[PDB]
């Protein structure tokens, strides 16, 4: 199984888009950098602060050639505390399906607008983060093969580096599932990992 | 691990952001 | 606390980078990325003499190697630990 060009399009929109709402809702940087904007038909918040968004932009062009052969499980926002361990995670697990389903493409704007929706609203359900709180974004592949880093490889002034156990393991994590999504071709699940004290 | 790739650059700071 | 594969001491990922480019005619990409991370590890820990040592090393075993796949397998690494060192370092590692 591979995704094409334009599911790969897809997602990184849509993860551009989750990863502010996130870095919003979770107070990561200050509401003020924030400007309401609309994707798929809903609210949500999109940072105005250059530096910011293109980090955000190269981080996902380079995660871009990599969806397209479907070679990634997790996309994971991380969020670190201010001694660096993390506290919470949102991960994005993305799987294949293997016919009944909805059209992903047909369907764009009410599949994923359900996931934005639950983001919004997610503050709810977590314990409030400390502040000082960073943030990193992780990718996990489903092999440890070479052609990810060739792939991922593609702005000099961007690259990538094997993470660790210090960048990953937290401690006595809980789960709170968000959202799951079944598709044509894309099944997709955002659920949120966080430090049981925080 | 192996298979866990993240951007050797970290995002600008909340600092970082408090002037610009 | 850099390791590859629990070698700590520089001799003893000498002995273990050699054994293995001259035991192995089609290694495990699981492993390369371990060098690359090894690699990468070293020089978020100041070790720039040792990845210096270890870079000419395996370039040295790996392009004398017969096979095609050590050879790539060398500028795979490599152009992985540059991207890393001139982004560091502003600086790549000269290599001859």
């Amino acid at each position: 199984l591979n995704f094409g060009q334009v599911v790969a399009d897809v997602l990184c929109e849509f993860l551009e888009v989750a990863v502010h709402l996130i870095l919003y809702v979770r107070e990561v940087y200050p509401v003020g950098i924030f400007q309401k904007r609309k994707k798929y038909n809903v609210p949500v918040q999109m940072s105005c602060h250059p530096e910011l968004n293109q980090y955000i932009q190269d981080t996902l062009h380079c995660v871009k050639p990599l969806l397209e052969k479907n070679d990634v499980e997790k996309v994971v926002v991380v969020i670190l505390d201010k001694e660096h361990r993390p506290v919470e995670k949102f991960v994005f697990e993305i799987t294949q399906p293997p016919i009944s389903s909805d059209s992903l493409l047909s369907h764009v704007e009410q599949l994923l607008a359900a996931f934005i929706l639950k983001i919004s609203v997610c503050d709810a359900v977590l314990d409030h983060n400390p502040p000082g709180c960073t943030f990193t974004v992780l990718v996990h592949t489903r092999e440890a093969a070479t052609r990810n880093m060739e792939k991922i490889q593609v702005i000099k002034d961007f690259p990538w580096i094997l993470a660790d156990e210090q960048d990953v393991h937290m401690h006595d994590p809980r789960l709170i599932p968000l959202k799951t999504m079944t598709s044509d071709i894309l099944k997709m699940q955002l659920y949120v990992e966080e430090r049981a004290h925080k | 691990t192996a298979n866990i790739l993240k951007p050797l650059m970290s995002p600008p700071s909340r600092e970082e952001i408090m002037a610009t | 606390a850099p390791n590859l594969a629990g070698a700590v001491e520089f001799n003893d990922v000498k002995t273990l980078l050699r054994e293995w480019i001259t035991t192995i005619s089609d290694p495990m990409e699981e492993d390369i990325l371990q060098v690359v991370k090894y690699c990468t590890d070293l020089i978020e820990e100041k070790d720039l003499e040792k990845l210096d040592l270890v870079i000419k090393y395996m370039k040295r075993l790996m392009q004398q190697s017969v096979e095609s796949v050590w050879n790539m397998a060398f500028d795979f690494i490599l152009d992985n630990v540059q991207v890393v060192l001139q982004q560091t370092y502003g600086s790549t590692l000269k290599v001859t």
